[PDB]
């Protein structure tokens, strides 16, 4: 495990643009992670019910739990395009050649091109939330640029698959 | 204590073009026809790797869902 | 399978937990009490979040 | 009866109650439909339920996951999520069928002595039920961030009334 605290935080904060609010958009993704994962899901599947048929993308408890690990591992590697500023490791590590795996697998892409596009309204939903300040975990305020970057990493997943 | 707890599933599915399976009583010759609900006992289970997952998400102490009043403390409360 | 699982400490105030874990240095800001931690592991399958999940399904489907 | 026979069947076999069966049901408990719909807005949303009520006891008391917290270990953690589902099915299943006799039978009986005995902080137990309640309420209700269930548009305060009583009585016995 790497540890960014004290020093290091604070020059993180000043190598990166947004630095306070940036962590916060982190926290938020990470810390609701099972539910925007789970949501994300399970939407693609309400809307397309064939999807749990006989013989469906997800239909069964394995490959329901493949899909839903697969859709945790395209998040955090968001996250951490968003805690870096950089979408270089979500290109080299988890995109690069994700495509021709689903090919080979069956893995429908109408079905993750749905998951993709939840999850991107939810996430982006998190960072532009405009609760009021007694109902919000963070400082009231404009995330509109994280947001708008979080956009474009979750558009690099989908133009990839 | 068994671990043993109803599963309650609710299937409205006017419209829906799936095979009707499970329910063997009489027509309602209405739209009850396509809706069901199904009932069973199950041991309910969670897994170490979620419950692991849990932790982690949860040691933020901070961060909630959308529009929910907000409880976090950094003191030891109880 | 490994994704990068990050954990975002806000610590302000938080006097139980020991700031052990960073060891460079401080600034004597409220930045002492805040850490980002990273780690790249397995992404684990659970099947008790998949059945969960199907359950939750099979009583939302639209049509 | 139909559901009480495969409750006490404790084996997985199902009971199916759809067409003429479940009008009939529908005319002999309280507002049959909304009735379905509001169990419908928990068990569509159980994993959610359980996993922001478990979230907001811990960020309430972070000293539930330090070491010898109630929940730190993946064992203790999987145990209280267990049990936080547990006690919402019951409660779904309380709510399906207007009465609580089940959840006090088979779940409440015996579930604060076996708390006790295993050291299961009371206070840990109010919050998670607490938030439990407010998430179930907030779905049946339209008071929440997300509406994914397409319901007619109407008043469900009794139904919302009734599945807090159960909650109530879950946060009575412990
Ligand atoms: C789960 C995490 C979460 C919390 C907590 C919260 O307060 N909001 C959360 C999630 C969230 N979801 C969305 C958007 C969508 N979610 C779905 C899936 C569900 N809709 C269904 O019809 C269905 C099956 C019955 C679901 C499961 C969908 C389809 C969307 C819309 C996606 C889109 O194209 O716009 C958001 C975004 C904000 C919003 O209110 O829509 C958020 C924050
Ligand atoms: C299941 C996830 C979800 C979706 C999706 C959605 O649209 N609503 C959802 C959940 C939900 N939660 C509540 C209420 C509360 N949740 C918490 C816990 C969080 N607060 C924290 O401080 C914290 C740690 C940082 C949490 C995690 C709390 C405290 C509440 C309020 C409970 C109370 O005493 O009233 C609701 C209900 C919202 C409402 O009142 O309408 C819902 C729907
Ligand atoms: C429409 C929603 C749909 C499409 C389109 C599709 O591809 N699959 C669809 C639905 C679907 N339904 C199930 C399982 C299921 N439905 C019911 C309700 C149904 N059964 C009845 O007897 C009646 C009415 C009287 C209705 C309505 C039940 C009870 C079940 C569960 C059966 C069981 O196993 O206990 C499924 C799941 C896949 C499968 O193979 O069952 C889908 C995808
Ligand atoms: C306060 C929120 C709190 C109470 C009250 C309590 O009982 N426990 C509390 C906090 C808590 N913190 C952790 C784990 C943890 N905190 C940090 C951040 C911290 N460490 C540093 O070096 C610095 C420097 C800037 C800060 C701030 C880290 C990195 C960790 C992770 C430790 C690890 O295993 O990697 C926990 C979890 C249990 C534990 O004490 O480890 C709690 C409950
Ligand atoms: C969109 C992302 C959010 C939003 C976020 C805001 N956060 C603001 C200030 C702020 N946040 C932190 C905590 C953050 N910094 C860290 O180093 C770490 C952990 C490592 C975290 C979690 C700090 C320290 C600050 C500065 C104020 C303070 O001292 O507490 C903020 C105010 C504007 C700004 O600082 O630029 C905002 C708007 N706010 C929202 O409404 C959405 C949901
Ligand atoms: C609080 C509960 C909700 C709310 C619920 C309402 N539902 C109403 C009518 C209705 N709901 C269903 C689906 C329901 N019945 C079933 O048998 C099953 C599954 C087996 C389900 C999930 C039906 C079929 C109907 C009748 C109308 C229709 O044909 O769709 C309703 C109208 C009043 C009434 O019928 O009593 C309400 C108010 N409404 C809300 O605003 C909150 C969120
Ligand atoms: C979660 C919000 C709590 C928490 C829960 C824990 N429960 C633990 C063990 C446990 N729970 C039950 C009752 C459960 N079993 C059933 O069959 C039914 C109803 C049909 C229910 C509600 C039992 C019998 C047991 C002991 C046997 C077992 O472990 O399965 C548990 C482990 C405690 C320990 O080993 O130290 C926990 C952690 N713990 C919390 O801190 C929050 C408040
Ligand atoms: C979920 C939205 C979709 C879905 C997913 C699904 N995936 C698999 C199996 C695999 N997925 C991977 C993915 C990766 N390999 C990588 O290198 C990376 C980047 C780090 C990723 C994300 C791999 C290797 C597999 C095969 C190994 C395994 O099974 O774990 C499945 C299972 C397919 C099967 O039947 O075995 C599924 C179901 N499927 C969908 O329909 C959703 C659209
Ligand atoms: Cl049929």
């Amino acid at each position: 495990a790497a540890y960014v605290g004290g020093a290091d935080l604070q020059a993180l904060k000043k190598f990166v643009s947004e630095g306070n609010k940036r962590m916060d958009s982190v926290n938020a993704i990470v810390s609701n992670a099972s539910c925007i994962v789970s949501d994300s899901v399970s939407g693609m599947v309400c809307e397309n019910p064939s999807l749990i048929a006989p013989n469906g993308g997800v239909y069964t408890n394995r490959k329901m739990a493949a899909c839903l690990r697969d859709a945790e591992i395209i998040l955090r590697y968001v996250s951490y395009s968003l805690l870096s500023g950089d979408s270089s490791v979500l290109e080299d590590r988890c995109l690069n050649g994700l495509k021709e795996t689903y090919a080979s697998l069956g893995v429908p892409a109408a079905g993750n091109a749905r998951t993709i596009s939840i999850m991107k309204a939810t996430v982006i939903g998190f960072i532009t939330n405009n609760s009021q300040q007694k109902k919000l975990s963070t400082p009231a305020g404009d995330c509109s640029a994280l947001a708008s970057e979080v956009g474009g990493y979750f558009d690099k997943v989908s133009s990839a698959l | 204590f068994d671990g043993l707890a109803p599963y309650v599933e609710t299937f409205n599915n006017r419209g829906c073009e799936f095979p009707k399976s499970g329910y063997e009583g009489p027509a309602s010759n209405d739209d009850n026809d396509e809706m069901c609900v199904k009932v069973s006992m199950l041991r309910v289970k969670v897994s170490q790797s979620y419950a692991a997952k849990q932790i982690q998400q949860f040691s933020g102490f901070k961060e909630s869902g959308i529009d929910v009043k907000q409880i976090s403390n950094v003191k030891k409360i109880y | 399978l490994r994704a990068p699982i990050i954990t975002v400490f806000d610590a302000r105030g938080c006097r139980e937990h020991k700031n052990r874990e960073y060891k460079g240095p401080k600034t004597g800001t409220q930045d002492d009490e805040m850490c980002v931690k990273v780690q790249y592991e397995k992404i684990a399958a659970c099947e008790d979040t998949a059945f969960i999940v199907l359950k939750e399904c099979l009583s939302e489907m639209k049509s």
